[PDB]
């Protein structure tokens, strides 16, 4: 029971809003935010393997966005 | 009427000739067809009534461990064995625990626990299935006549009317024709099938809260389910997704169940569609229908009436309904009878040259008594004009002013045909549509877009779809190929398909 | 509400078991496995962003699997 | 005795001259202490209780509205408001809805709505904060000698067994002292401030379900709370985190709750140690202290005793304790009185030369009747060997092959040493420690990077680990330079941390 798949995946667009749709948009964003806020240090280990990573300078800003979108998910 | 004060009206105008119209009726939107020389029809989809369902599973979202025993064997014994693990009412696990002489035992080593505890489900959420037989739209209509502003939103006497009449849609009578007395018959020639696609939804049912929830999500949630319609004991196939086998390091293995899963669900839904039920029957109130509208026996009534006299009056000040149309309300003083209204816009005084049309057409005064309301609909021009309303001197004016501009116009109309193609897709292009070789090859170009996408993206929600949208911007204003229109414009489709919402 | 925020970051490491254990390890791994058998068309999505962003054959891997990461969770 | 069928037993062999030795008592693993010349003593945490806590916070995780209200106004007649609106009881939301003639009011624009909800609270979880002067280690002592099967878990009666004590070491006397009768008193001079780190863990309980949170996640549930100990009606701040208001298109606004989120937050804390309670003292069952064991007054009692003459009987046949040693049981026909067991292990019995060490040093006969039991543990050498239990020619003899081999010795002295540290992490170098300038210099070390590591990382789960660890050892084994060790070191902590779970 700890793997409910999420319903926005399949949202049924219509005129009406969805079930939750107004808490919906600032969702992900508070779960990426508490958790860069509880583990700074995290922000530089990323950074370190981000410039490790992308040989040039628009590829490892990609690296970065993308390990501190998968860190605070886990998956 | 009925439209007038709705914010997402659209206006319909022209046709093949006079033969007919498509038209996309979508809940919460009304429909306003005004043809050449035929009365202004408002036409509105009410609810969706979805009946007959089957259920097909039942999650178990609270459950509740009974009794529960344990047995063990000292090492090399064989393994542990209850009397009630051959139920099919108790979930029980076998571990290893550690085992010695001071347990009892008489052999050094690991040895074998079992745990049984009975299951019993208190709470559980059904979900049926709905087949495309069983929807049955209801539409209202209502034509701009003789009618006040008691007749708005008033639904208290519709068959005695004349000029409200509602109508079921089922597929298994599409086509269905409303008495409009003295108007005629408008005549709908529905798609009740290819509707919102109901063969990939379920109906959920979960503590008196009913939803739409798609069919793959259903058939994904880890819950104890059971097989259909049982209303006494169930199977409970999957009962280990809700209790939990702790061993804390010695001969013990404690079992506790999770709790009340029904808050946990409540926001893993999160984007679908909450209906309603009365009963055996589903009420949906979001949704669309697709329409053509025969309106070859609408007719005109109150073509061949006399002019009216004078002593018209302003009651209930003009107002703007959101988009520019003026609804003036008058009250005629006189015994003429059945006349009909001599209402026009106009320029300054002297020509009288008419600048506006009329939203009702050929509004027309039936009642005979001395004070006889009615309520009009006009679409003025741009900038300061007059309402004049009446013959000879005693006509009665009023200044009105349409703040707005045609360029403004234009991109609020724009506006409204990308939210109404973000929302309907596809058909979206039969929505004022008349039969053509663009609004007929363009909606086949837009259905393999349609299906090309949402079988390649089709699975991002808000969030995700923003994140890949700015990426693939970024793919396209850098990496010049030929291949940077192509990620460009799966930033338009991404972006705006989500951020109108 | 909807941003719980998980306890497996702050797990507390002792010799005795956690309050869901078992249950810790195919956990993301359902989700993604889920999500990805649900949609798999946005696989070749996957596909041709990584092997149009990444330069060496070792970073086109790298950039597929962190979306393929990033998209079953929504960052 | 007491820790001889444990999986999880560390032998802790040597000291400072026979001063003192360190050792880190962990709840579900034992320590056996053997001295050169001072009898085997078992050492085992039992439970850690805190006592005294008070609550800082209260989340309610099911809610329930009670009589909802609203109130519109007209367009451009300011905004809705409703007299519950000023009480802190009602949650309330305002949006702009439809307005237009049908809908009673004069002018057509987007009104104003307020739908206040009473919120009342059905259950709520506590989290009580712990101060580490509450904290009351208890530890039970055994020591190997005049002890039979019936005395290992046998925990009736301890003050007046001279073999079996506990100690209650507070950090208000963290130094306690155990009274074994006979063989001296053993010194524990423990560390309990420094334990499981409470400075930063909370007591949670959810429907008689007590965990041991931590501060930071404590800190961060969106749910509604209130400031503390209120058995009243609290004040609920945060209450829009559980109420949902939707707006359907028209003058319409329903307010319905999310329902219960126990089982959201049951599968939220998936890390937290779960704990118990029997009133108001909480008792944990993991953790660890740090104990130093001043042994300078545990004497071997009866090394004056004269030896047995004969007439030794094995009853419960040998058996072997998942690390090679050899518990036996033996039984004494004679009437010595306090004599002393003469056994041995030996090689092919005509020159006897002892070849195993002895984990119960000098075991001794008490009881004066004619049978009367006792319990040996010895540690064979690798490979087969004899038992020989007596002198003359009635000794018994009992065939043992140790299977095994020394390299498979320290492998899995090594993996039991490198599981350690990734538990218990720094303190793991105060095992076995009797000071030095490597088991003092190394912790410096350790502790070094283990806050560099703790504040680096530090926040990542098992399958971030793992996969942060695949990308570091990739990034290990190319882009060669002299930061490849330091990101491969950065593999191994990352994998043997977790990874031995």
């Amino acid at each position: 029971a700890v793997t409910l798949p999420s319903h926005s995946t399949r949202k049924l667009q219509t005129r009406s809003q969805t079930w939750l749709e107004s808490r919906e948009y600032t969702k992900h964003l508070i779960k990426v935010e508490n958790w860069i806020f509880r583990n700074p240090g995290f922000t530089l280990v990323a950074v370190a393997i981000a410039w490790l990573l992308g040989s040039s300078t628009s590829q490892k800003v990609i690296y970065l966005v993308m390990i501190l979108l998968i860190a605070p998910a886990y998956s | 009427i009925r439209c007038i004060g709705v914010s997402n009206r659209d206006f319909v105008e022209g046709m093949s000739g006079g033969t007919w119209v498509d038209v996309v009726l979508e809940h919460g939107g009304c429909v306003t067809v005004m043809a050449q020389d035929k009365p202004t029809v408002d036409i509105e989809l009410v609810t969706t009534t979805v009946s007959n369902m089957a259920e097909v599973r039942s999650y178990c979202y609270e459950a509740s461990i009974s009794d529960m025993a344990s047995d063990s064997r000292c090492p090399t014994q064989g393994e542990a064995y209850l009397d009630k693990q051959s139920d099919t009412q108790y979930v029980c696990k076998r571990t290893l625990v550690d085992r010695g002489w001071g347990n009892g035992c008489g052999l050094f080593g690991k040895g074998s626990l079992v745990t049984c505890a009975k299951f019993a489900c208190s709470k559980k959420m059904t979900g049926k299935s709905i087949q495309p037989e069983n929807l049955e739209y209801r539409i209202m209509l209502s034509v701009h006549g003789s009618q006040h502003s008691g007749m708005i939103v008033n639904d208290t006497g519709y068959e005695t009317d004349e000029n409200r009449a509602k109508v079921e849609v089922t597929p298994n009578s599409p086509r269905a024709e409303a008495t409009l007395g003295g108007f005629g018959s408008l005549g709908l020639d529905c798609e009740p099938r290819t509707g919102l696609d109901f063969s990939d939804l379920y109906y959920l049912t979960m503590n008196n809260k009913h939803w739409l929830v798609h069919k793959e999500w259903f058939h994904d949630i880890p819950l104890p389910w059971h097989a259909g319609a049982d209303t006494g004991t169930p199977h409970w196939n999957n009962k280990e997704a809700l209790v939990e086998f702790k061993d804390a390091h010695a001969k013990r293995q404690t079992v506790v169940v999770l709790g009340s899963q029904e808050g946990a669900v409540h926001t893993a839904l999160a984007g679908a569609l909450e209906a309603e039920m009365d009963g055996a029957k589903g009420k949906l109130f979001s949704g669309h229908l697709k329409c053509r509208l025969k309106m070859d026996k609408l007719r005109l009534k109150g073509v061949s009436y006399s002019l009216c006299t004078a002593a018209f009056t302003f009651t209930k000040i003009p107002a703007e309904t959101l988009h520019g149309t003026v609804t003036v309300e008058v009250q005629y003083a006189g015994t003429d009878g059945p006349c009909k209204i001599p209402v026009q816009m106009a320029v300054d005084m002297q020509t009288l040259t008419p600048v506006g049309r009329l939203i009702t057409a050929n509004p027309v005064i039936t009642e005979s008594t001395e004070n006889s309301k009615m309520m009009l609909e006009l679409d003025p021009p741009f900038g300061d004009s007059y309402i004049v309303i009446g013959v000879g001197d005693k006509k009665i004016t009023h200044h009105w002013h349409r703040s707005g501009s045609t360029i403004g116009k234009a991109f609020e109309a724009t506006v409204r045909g990308a939210k109404r193609m973000a929302v309907l897709g596809d058909t979206a292009w039969d929505f004022g549509s008349v039969g053509g070789v663009f609004n007929s090859l363009g909606k086949g170009i837009h259905q393999i877009f349609g299906a090309a996408f949402k079988s390649l993206f089709g699975g991002m929600s808000w969030f995700s779809q923003i994140l890949i949208g700015t990426l693939l911007v970024w793919l396209g204003l850098n990496t010049k190929n030929g291949s940077i229109s192509l990620t460009c414009l799966a930033l338009g489709g991404v972006m705006i398909f989500l951020s109108t919402a």
